[PDB]
């Protein structure tokens, strides 16, 4: 959507992003068409420089399940103008995740999706194991969140 | 610089924090507080070290490092008798079961 | 101030009570105007529980870098049922 | 329409 989407300022912008998670971190970049874009990930308690632009738009995910992640404690980053050359921190951490995610997190990391279903727990969890993170669905999550709060 | 502990005494266990630099003698008041037995007739245990009631958590070995809120640090617990002697003993948690076939690596 | 909470094979777990509330569930038991049984859940699961009320509380609200919750594979299953059943 | 890159650089450590 047109909302959630990186404007084409041309204004460059330095950023470092400092992963401090435990995680291998995704960065994704919103295009000029509010398009997840994948960037190159981060391994844990690394950081690197980046060119970015004023007005873009990142937000930050597990690389390989795409758990969510936090961005100087908030969903969305967005590079400011340097000032007196300051590179701009984007500090990605792990957001304190329900006990129930977290049991998910792991179940999911040992089970294939096929043997689900094979686990002896509650019928409903089933469900919940399936309905894994997707950046699409928190996109649009988010959009609401963010037109329906005025 | 607060510590997460576990104070652990047969089947009862404790969940609670203090600082580095609280004494050993400010936690047995906080036992206290919970089992109402006063801090003479309380003995405080790190692995089978006996506390003294003047020492800091910290001189006691006691780190945040290392008692963290997601796997706090086990203090042991035993009470005084008037003519017999106690001996620390912390009963065991239970155990789960077998990891089922396809939790495991396969 | 504190809270007991009892497990399946007698185990006791006294936590603050602004920590047990933590679980939604345990927050609608005491919001009317403390010693709870949970005798289905076990020690090793109950015990975990606890550890997740304290983690919650202290990394919740907080800029510093907060660690991953430990979960072992062998108690994953039960851990997720009570979770599920604590609303937490 | 300028994209985000990155500077052949090497990456740090987070102290």
């Amino acid at each position: 959507r047109p909302v959630l989407r990186s404007v084409n300022s041309r204004e460059p912008s330095q950023v470092i992003f400092c992963n401090r998670s435990p995680r291998v971190v995704l960065p994704v970049w919103l295009n000029f068409d509010g398009e997840p874009q994948p960037y190159p990930t981060l391994p844990p308690g690394t950081g690197r420089r980046i060119h970015s632009y004023r007005g873009h738009l990142w937000l930050f995910r597990d690389a390989g399940t795409h758990d969510g992640l936090l961005v100087n404690q908030t969903e969305l980053f967005v590079p400011s103008l340097n000032v007196d050359g300051q590179p701009i921190f984007a500090n990605i951490t792990l957001p304190v995740y329900t006990l129930k995610e977290r049991c998910l997190q792991v179940v999911r990391s040992l089970v294939k999706p096929e043997n689900y279903r094979r686990l002896d727990i509650v019928r409903s969890l089933y469900e919940d194991l399936e309905d894994h993170p997707n950046v699409q669905k928190d996109l649009e999550r988010l959009t609401q969140e963010r037109i329906a709060h005025q | 610089m607060d510590v997460f502990l576990m104070i652990r005494r047969h089947k009862t266990t404790i969940f609670t924090d203090a600082k580095e630099s609280s004494t050993v003698f400010e936690l047995k008041r906080i036992v206290e507080g919970i089992l109402k037995r006063p801090p003479d007739e309380q003995r405080l245990y790190k692995d089978d070290q006996l506390l003294d009631d003047g020492k800091t958590l910290g001189e006691c070995g006691f780190t945040s490092q290392t008692a963290r809120p997601q796997a706090p640090a086990t203090v042991g617990l035993a009470f005084r008798a008037d003519d017999t002697f106690e001996a620390l003993c912390i009963e065991p948690f239970s155990s789960p079961p077998e990891l089922p076939d396809v939790m495991k690596p396969q | 101030m504190y809270v007991k909470l009892i497990s399946s094979d007698g185990h006791e777990f006294i936590v603050k009570r602004e920590h047990a509330l933590t679980s939604g569930t345990i927050k609608a038991m005491l919001s009317g105007p403390n010693e709870v049984n949970f005798r289905e859940i076990p020690s090793h699961v109950l015990s975990k529980v606890c550890m997740y009320f304290t983690y919650k509380v202290r990394y919740t609200n907080s800029s510093t870098e907060i660690p991953e919750f430990p979960i072992a594979p062998e108690i994953a299953l039960e851990l997720l049922m009570a979770a599920n059943f604590l609303d937490c | 329409m300028l994209a985000p890159y990155i500077p052949m650089d090497d990456d740090f450590q987070l102290r």
